[PDB]
């Protein structure tokens, strides 16, 4: 039973500690968005209308 | 960071301390402390984090959606009319939705602030809450699961027939 | 006797030959190795950067953008003494009633 | 706002933290009972700082920091309020449970699973205020679930013990049947005002609140243990003497009153609910009270007191002073939480002894425990000045003083005499007299956990129901005027209950026999209704599941009409079809007839 | 919908072409990367659905169920590699096979844009799940169980068949897209009332409604491990997912021909229920239980509000989880003991103290509990039936009432009390029954966090 149960928290962390660092990295050093103006006759890329980088990020690569 | 328009709130008005007692407040040595220990060095960590933020500033967008002629003009079973107008209503739909959600939130914040003068002083936000519950009742209440905006509409439709019908069984009235 | 039939055959314990068993093969190499494809794409990938994307989905079926334009609207219609939201959801210039 | 919802919040955030030390492994378990209670402590000084506002200013919010789910018109989000309410229970609740843990680190030393008995009783705070800073229904009845099932968990300590396990089942049947009322309330709050959020219940403010409000009484009913729904009360206290003291004594059990004091904005404009309320409690008073005279076990004396103090605050609510029921919630915490303490170091000398027949001769082999004890059955009973009698002796003289049910007065004057009957019933038997444990004598108190414990709770059975009472702001008029003969009668009966239970408790000593009553059997048997209840009601229910349910419906009606008699059918026929002689002349001669029949029934040929 | 179908495809070769001591770890890797890839069918809009040819499509509803049908076979195969230890090598790759042939079927019926190829696909479950519970089944009764499985589903779903073809001479196309637009009120008469019944008993049969449920204690007891797993989690959300859909072309008939199918539903779950309190079989408890969760089900589809609709999205992803968990915390217990009496082997918590744990969540998740999914799956059908009828509150309210009973008679009875004395080899639970359980548990609890992806699309 102690076997499994440090074996599971040690896979978890093995990705978790990398993301959660990433992501207040990015966080801290990227940040959100700012809210803005369309700029007359300039097109968003579909992209652009999403505030957090990673969800950005997410909707310019796979979506 | 948000529009005090949509979202109202009166002035605050705070009294003046006005203590009558030798005995020292203990929430007053408490504030200070906690504006030093905590307050300040809190205040402190978010302005570096904004200064790296400065340094790489970029924008995004709220989209803007063209209007699109609604059901009422699409010809019976042309689906790329009735598509681009089914979209349509239901994006109108979600966002009255949130309008409600507004509201609502208006009435509530309401409520908490004025406590026990509430059901006097939240008389307006109680009207602006019961006209907009019945504006979106009629568009959208009883449609079923499966709403679409032909539904919508039939609801409408039945609804102006019955005033039409009661309007002029009172005109000879 | 009757029919020809091979006895029941007594049952295995996998911690008898490995004591390390994982319980997934009786080979203790490749016991090991299906314990870590389960756990390294199980929880390591699928649990962990699965659970990152759906927290960051680029916003999940128009919710915020909803409340964006709710508020846009609503700011709108107050400023220019309009009510915020009618009984009717077609215009009526548009529709031809019955008879 | 930034200091009181500061710290407002970290009070429960604190509480989870040795819950999320427990995530990565062998943190320290040598020191995790330690750890638990010291993190208690901690919450209780912080607790402090946004209840000291609230008392100054009258500081009130709420915080709805997290949106968690919004379908179409009902926004859901964690929205805690940080009102009166639970400004004045939490650091109650606080100080209380931080006795529990000290004095369950010399309790349940020995077991071998002490940290999970602190990860448990931890998670049940947890849970508790939960449910107490909940400003909707939703987070209300996740706390209301969650102290049930921490409930279930906690009496099924010792789960290889058969009495514990039907015990603990026995909480949850009773508290699924209250949780009843509680979707009922749910469902008619969403239908006809489009809210499970406090702030727009009130600010609607229904008239027509019958049913949500009957749907609320009777999940009262059944967490607090009113009559109907009380047996499981009692029962519970198969679970370690700390479980008792905590859950089914100061805390878990008041969940039931708490809700209904939630809510009083819409009781207390429905004349039709208040009566029901203060019949449901009168008879919960007196009922069990009642039952509490004739009871030998030291634990199930204080289990049916607590039952009667519990019927007691739904007569407050039943009067529409729901300000005096609570105000008795956390005096009530104080005192109760002692007498199980106190109670617990009784049973720990005396080798698991429960029975007070096997006690006596203790007032001066346990000095303490016996101070503690008085102290505890004094505030209990009201007498004057004491913890107990800042918020009784105001509810007896708001229920003399009301347009009120006739009966229920009788009632509620009858069970507050009884009260100081089973309260002599235990200095009597447990601490005077002469000794009847057995021979090896093992008393010894001596522990600085034990003291020090009882020691806290014992300072606030004597001065909190005064600090509190002279700190909170005034919510109603108090009724100061009134005959001397409805001021004094809550004194005056509890004076009568004492004079007249020592007469009986010394009828005890006098070398006569024995003879049974009635009246003896049906209180000692708790009015028979738990052994008519459950015997009879899982009798027919289990009868049914395997007599018509299963057996007659499933596995043979249900059989027969379809899957049994179709596949009959075409057995048969094929029997009919393939059952042939194969002769030749049979099989022409078929032939012919089929060409007959054609031309002349069926006109083939046209 | 090809980047999904393909790779499902290339796990047989894979599993076929393998080293014959690699079958298990190669084909739960590769299935294990295929669900990796299914979060990307998250792309969902609040207005359209996701439509990625003529073929598939794939919107909110379908959505979670494809992303649950792809999460089970690397569960399904982790289940399903100990009692086939002994097997010979090739029909352990007919086995994992039989496993794939199925979550390719799976994949394509709930994205299937079209109802008669949804059609094709729907009965086409049916043969890999016929083989898998009358082949590697373990008693004597697989047999009678394949084939009251097998006539149950053909009895109703024949008239389907019937139903949908004419449905398309008379509109002229069963594109699901296309029916949005094209749908006409269904007028009442008697023939209607038939193509009503038609439409809806073939799924009726499946979820499986009170009355013609006979085939599921059957089926879900006498199937291997991996068949009760698939045949609960997924299996019964077919005839949900299938009803959510007919439904559209079937208003406003189904106001009032709902009512015999409502009634069945409300008064079988109280039956159901009841069954699972004197069980002698932990299997078949198990199977009983899901009786009556999409019994809930049934009532939501048929009252057809938005809140129901909600609540029903939620209960099948929720049930589906749990169920399964159910089923291999079940077959932990028979793998050692080799029965399924409940009574057999008690005090299991003495001996296996964290399997205990998996069995109070799997239990605590069943009985529904704050905030668990299961919980506002159940409390939003509570509160749209309570809008249909007030009075449907005392069979809704009474249901919770014995469904704690009987999740917590089952933990009782297996996990406290006093060990068997004579049962001496019960073994520390392996790290492959560990991991199993919290497999099922922990993104069943995740999704809490985040319930508004597994809601449906009226939310
Ligand atoms: C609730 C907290 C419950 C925690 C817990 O301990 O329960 C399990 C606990 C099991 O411990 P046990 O029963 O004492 O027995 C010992 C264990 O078997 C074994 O104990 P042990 O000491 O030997 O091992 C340490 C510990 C822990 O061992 C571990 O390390 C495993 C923990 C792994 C956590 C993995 C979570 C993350 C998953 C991956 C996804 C993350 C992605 C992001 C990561 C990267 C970040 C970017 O063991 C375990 O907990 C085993 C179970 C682990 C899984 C349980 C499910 C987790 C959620 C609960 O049992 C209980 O406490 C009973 C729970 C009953 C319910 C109470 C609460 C009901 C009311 C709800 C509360 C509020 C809900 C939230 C809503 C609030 C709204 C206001
Ligand atoms: C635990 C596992 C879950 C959390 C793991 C991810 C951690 C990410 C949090 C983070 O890094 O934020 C950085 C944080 C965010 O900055 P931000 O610009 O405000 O946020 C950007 C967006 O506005 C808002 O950022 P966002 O949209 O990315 O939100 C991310 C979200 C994180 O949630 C996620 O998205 C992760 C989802 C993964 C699945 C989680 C499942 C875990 C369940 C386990 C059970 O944040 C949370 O809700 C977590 C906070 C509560 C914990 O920045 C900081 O590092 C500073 C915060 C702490 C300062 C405290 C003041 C101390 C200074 C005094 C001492 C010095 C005096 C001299
Ligand atoms: C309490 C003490 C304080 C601690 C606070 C920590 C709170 C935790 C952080 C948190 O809330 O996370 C943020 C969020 C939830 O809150 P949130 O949405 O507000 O996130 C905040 C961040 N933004 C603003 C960017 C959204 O976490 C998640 O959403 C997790 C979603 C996980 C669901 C998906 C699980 C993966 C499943 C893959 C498939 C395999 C399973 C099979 C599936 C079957 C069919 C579905
Ligand atoms: C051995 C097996 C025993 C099984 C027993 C099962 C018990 C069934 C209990 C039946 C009585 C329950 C109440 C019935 C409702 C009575 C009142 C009512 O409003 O509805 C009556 C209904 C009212 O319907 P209606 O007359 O208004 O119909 C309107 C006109 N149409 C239908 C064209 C639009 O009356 C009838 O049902 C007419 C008689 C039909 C006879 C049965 C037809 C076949 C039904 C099975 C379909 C599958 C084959
Ligand atoms: C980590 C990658 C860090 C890269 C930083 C350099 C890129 C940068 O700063 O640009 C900011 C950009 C947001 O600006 P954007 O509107 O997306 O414009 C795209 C630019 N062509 O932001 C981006 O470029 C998006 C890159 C960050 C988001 C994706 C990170 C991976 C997602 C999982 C996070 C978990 C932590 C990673 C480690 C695991
Ligand atoms: C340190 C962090 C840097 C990565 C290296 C990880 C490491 O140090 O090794 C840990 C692990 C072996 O440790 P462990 O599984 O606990 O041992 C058996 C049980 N005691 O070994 C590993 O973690 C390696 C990854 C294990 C998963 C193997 C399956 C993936 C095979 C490679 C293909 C992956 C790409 C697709
Ligand atoms: C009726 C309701 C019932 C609720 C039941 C809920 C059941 C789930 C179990 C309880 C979970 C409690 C956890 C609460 C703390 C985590 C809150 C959180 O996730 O913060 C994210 C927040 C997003 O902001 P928000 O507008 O609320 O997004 C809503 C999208 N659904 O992002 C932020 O606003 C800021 C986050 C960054 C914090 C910066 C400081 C970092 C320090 C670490
Ligand atoms: C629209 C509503 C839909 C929903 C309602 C669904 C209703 C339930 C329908 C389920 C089908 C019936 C159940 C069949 C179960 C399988 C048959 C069975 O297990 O019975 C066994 C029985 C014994 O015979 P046997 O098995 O061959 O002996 C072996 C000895 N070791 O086997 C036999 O005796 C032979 C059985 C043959 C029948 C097989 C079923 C055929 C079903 C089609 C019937 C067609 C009737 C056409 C006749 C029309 C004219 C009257
Ligand atoms: C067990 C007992 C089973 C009892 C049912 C046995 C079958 C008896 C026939 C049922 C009646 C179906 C029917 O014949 O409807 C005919 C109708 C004519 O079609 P049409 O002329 O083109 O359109 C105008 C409508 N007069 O066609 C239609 O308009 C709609 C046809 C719908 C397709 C129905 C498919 C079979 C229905 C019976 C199975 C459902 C009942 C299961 C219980
Ligand atoms: C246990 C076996 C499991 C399998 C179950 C098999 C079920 C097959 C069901 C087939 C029968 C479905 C009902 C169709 C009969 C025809 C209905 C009809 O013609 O009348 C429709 C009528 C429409 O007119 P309306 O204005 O809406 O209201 C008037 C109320 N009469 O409006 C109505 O009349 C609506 C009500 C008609 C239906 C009456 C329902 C009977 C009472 C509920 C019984 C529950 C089910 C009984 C199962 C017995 C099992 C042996």
């Amino acid at each position: 039973d102690k076997r499994f149960l440090k074996l599971l928290r040690f896979y978890i962390l093995l990705t978790g500690i990398p993301v959660a660092i990433g992501i207040t990295l990015i966080n801290v050093f990227i940040g959100e968005a700012e809210l803005a103006e369309i700029p007359e006759g300039y097109v968003p890329e579909h992209w652009e209308y999403f505030k957090h980088p990673i969800s950005r990020w997410i909707a310019r690569t796979f979506f | 960071s948000w529009d005090k328009d949509v979202y109202p709130e009166p002035p605050r008005r705070t009294p003046a301390p006005s203590p009558q007692t030798s005995l020292p407040n203990p929430i007053t040595y408490l504030t200070k402390a906690f504006d030093l220990l905590v307050d300040r060095p809190v205040t402190l960590v978010r302005e570096f984090i904004e200064r790296q933020h400065a340094k790489n500033k970029y924008y995004y967008y709220h989209r803007e959606f063209r209007r699109v002629p609604d059901i009422t003009e699409c010809q019976e079973k042309d689906v790329l009319c009735m598509f681009e107008a089914e979209m349509q209503w239901r994006r109108d739909y979600k966002v009255d939705q949130e309008i409600v959600n507004i509201i609502q939130e208006r009435l509530k914040a309401c409520q908490q602030r004025e406590g026990e003068s509430h059901r006097q002083n939240c008389a307006k936000e109680l009207e602006q809450f019961t006209q907009v519950v019945k504006a979106y009742q009629d568009r959208y209440h009883d449609l079923g699961a499966h709403y679409s905006a032909r539904k919508c509409l039939a609801k409408q439709k039945q609804r102006m027939l019955a005033e039409r019908k009661a309007a002029k069984e009172a005109a000879a009235a | 006797l009757r029919w020809q039939e091979d006895p029941e055959p007594e049952d295995e314990n996998l911690y008898e030959k490995n004591p390390d068993s994982h319980g997934y093969d009786k080979d203790p190499a490749v016991d090991i190795w299906n314990m870590r494809v389960v756990f390294f794409f199980g929880f390591s990938i699928v649990l962990v950067l699965g659970s990152t994307f759906v927290a960051y989905l680029p916003d999940y079926r128009m919710q915020e953008w909803a409340r964006r334009e709710a508020e846009r609207l609503v700011k709108y219609r107050e400023a220019h003494g309009l009510p915020i939201m009618e009984s009717n959801c077609f215009d009526p210039s548009k529709i031809q009633l019955p008879e | 706002m930034n200091m009181f919802s500061s710290l407002s919040l970290v009070t429960l955030l604190l509480l989870t933290m040795p819950i999320m030390m427990m995530s990565f492994n062998t943190y320290k378990p040598s020191n995790y009972p330690l750890y638990v209670k010291t993190a208690i402590s901690y919450a209780f000084i912080t607790s402090m700082i946004p209840t000291m506002m609230f008392i100054h200013s009258g500081q009130e919010l709420i915080i709805s920091n997290w949106h968690w789910l919004t379908i179409q018109t009902l926004k859901l989000s964690l929205s805690f309020k940080m009102d009166y309410f639970s400004m004045m229970f939490i650091p109650v609740a606080l100080f209380v449970t931080w006795s529990i843990m000290e004095f369950s680190m010399w309790y349940m030393y020995s077991d071998p699973n002490i940290n999970k008995f602190f990860k448990y009783l931890l998670l049940f705070l947890i849970t508790m205020l939960i449910l107490v800073t909940a400003n909707n229904l939703f987070q209300l009845f996740i706390g209301w679930e969650g102290v049930g099932i921490m409930s279930f968990l906690l009496i099924g300590w010792w789960y290889g013990r058969a009495d514990a396990n039907t015990a603990a089942l026995q909480a949850i049947l009773y508290n699924r049947i209250g949780d009843i009322g509680f979707i009922l309330a749910m469902a008619w709050f969403l239908t006809n005002l489009n809210t499970w959020d406090l702030q727009q219940i009130f600010m609607l403010n229904p008239s027509d609140s019958n049913m949500p409000l009957i749907g609320l009484a009777l999940a009262a009913t059944g967490k607090s243990a009113q009559f109907g729904l009380h047996p499981w009360l009692p029962s519970a206290m198969e679970g370690p003497t700390p479980v008792s003291a905590l859950l089914h004594s100061s805390t878990m059990v008041v969940a039931g009153i708490f809700l209904l004091i939630r809510f009083y904005p819409l009781t207390e404009n429905n004349k039709y609910i208040q009566s029901i309320t203060l019949c449901l409690g009168a008879i919960t008073t007196l009922f069990t009270a009642m039952c509490a005279l004739t009871q030998n076990d030291i634990k199930k004396i204080i289990a049916f007191s607590t039952s009667s103090q519990l019927g007691l605050m739904m007569v407050t609510i039943g009067i529409n002073q729901p300000y005096l029921a609570f105000l008795h919630i956390c005096t009530h915490a104080f005192f109760k939480a002692m007498l199980f303490m106190c109670s617990g170091s009784i049973i720990h000398s005396l080798n698991d002894e429960q029975d007070i027949r096997k006690m006596g001769g203790l007032f001066k082999a346990m000095p303490f425990t016996t101070t503690a004890l008085i102290v505890g059955s004094l505030a209990l009973t009201g007498m004057p000045f004491l913890t107990g009698f800042y918020s009784k002796d105001l509810i007896i003289e708001a229920a003399n003083t009301s347009y009120t049910n006739a009966w229920a007065l009788l009632m509620t004057l009858i069970a507050t005499s009884f009260t100081a009957i089973y309260s002599t019933r235990i200095i009597f038997f447990a601490l005077l007299g002469q000794p009847r444990f057995p021979t090896l004598v093992n008393i010894n108190e001596n522990n600085p956990l034990l003291i020090n414990s009882i020691k806290r709770l014992l300072i606030g059975s004597l001065f909190a129901g005064y600090i509190i009472s002279n700190n909170i702001p005034p919510t109603t008029i108090p009724q100061m005027t009134m005959p001397y003969y409805l001021k004094t009668t809550a004194l005056i009966v509890t004076i009568l209950g004492f004079i007249l239970a020592l007469e009986i408790s010394n009828m005890t000593k006098n070398l006569k026999y024995h003879y049974p009553s009635n009246a003896f059997k049906f209180s000692t048997l708790l009015g028979y209704f738990p052994t008519i209840m459950h015997r009879l009601a899982p009798y027919m229910n289990l009868s049914m599941s395997q007599k018509s349910a299963s057996s007659l419906l499933d596995l043979i009606w249900l059989e027969a009409i379809l899957p049994k008699t179709i596949s009959l059918a075409q057995m048969k026929a094929s029997t009919l079809v393939t059952n042939q002689k194969g002769l030749i002349k049979l099989y022409f001669l078929s032939f012919l007839i089929t060409i007959l029949i054609s031309m002349i029934l069926f006109n083939f040929h046209e | 919908m090809l980047k999904y179908i393909i790779p499902t495809i290339m796990l047989m070769p894979l599993t076929w072409l393998s080293k014959n001591n690699m079958i298990w770890v190669n084909s739960t890797a590769h299935s294990l990367l295929i669900s990796f890839t299914s979060l990307l069918l998250m792309n969902q809009f609040g207005d359209n659905s996701l439509n990625f040819s003529l073929l598939f499509f794939s919107d909110s509803l379908s959505t979670p169920l494809l992303i649950l049908t792809m999460w089970l076979l690397p569960l399904m195969l982790m289940a399903s590699q100990h009692h086939l230890s002994k097997e010979n090598l090739t029909r352990k790759k007919l086995f994992i096979t039989m496993l794939i042939s199925l979550q390719l079927f799976l994949i394509m019926t709930f994205t299937a844009m079209e109802l008669i190829l949804f059609y094709i696909l729907f009965e086409a479950t049916l043969v890999p799940t016929l083989i898998i519970i009358t082949r590697w089944g373990n008693q004597t009764e697989r047999l009678n169980a394949g084939l009251y499985f097998l006539f149950y589903t053909l009895a109703g779903s024949l008239p389907l068949l019937v139903a949908l073809i004419y449905i398309q001479n008379t509109v002229g196309s069963l594109n699901f897209l296309m029916l949005q637009y094209w749908v006409q009120p269904v007028h009442n008469s008697w023939s209607n009332v038939f193509m009503w019944l038609a439409c809806m008993m073939a799924f009726m049969v499946k979820m499986p409604l009170y009355g013609l449920h006979l085939w599921l204690p059957k089926a879900h007891v006498e199937a291997p491990i991996a068949g009760s797993m698939v045949l609960a989690a997924v299996l019964l959300k077919l005839g949900g997912y299938g009803m959510l859909r007919i439904t559209l072309i079937l208003n406003p008939m189904t106001d009032f021909m709902a009512y015999p199918f409502i009634m069945l539903s409300l008064w079988g779950m109280i039956m159901t229920s009841s069954i699972c309190l004197r069980q002698t079989d932990l299997k078949s408890l198990i199977a009983y239980s899901s009786v009556s969760h999409m019994a809930l089900v049934i009532v939501a589809i048929l009252i057809q509000t938005p809140w129901s609709y909600m609540g029903a999205t939620a209960l099948m992803i929720a049930h589906g989880l749990t169920s399964s968990m159910l089923f291999c915390l079940a077959n932990s217990n028979y793998e050692r003991i080799h029965s399924r009496t409940m009574i057999l082997a008690r005090g299991l918590q003495t001996l296996l103290p964290l399997m205990a744990t998996w069995w109070l969540l799997a239990s605590l998740t069943n009985l529904a509990l704050p905030p668990t999914i299961n919980l506002i799956g159940e409390l939003f059908v509570v509160m749209s039936t309570f809008s249909w009828s007030n009075i449907t509150i005392i069979l809704m309210g009474v249901n919770m009432v014995i469904t704690a009973l009987y999740s917590l008679y089952m933990l009782i009875m297996t996990q406290r009390g006093k060990y068997t004395y004579h049962i001496n080899n019960i073994s520390p639970s392996f790290t492959r029954e560990n991991a199993l359980m919290s497999l099922h548990i922990l993104p069943l609890l995740l999704l809490t966090l985040n319930p508004k992806i597994i809601l449906g699309p009226l939310y």
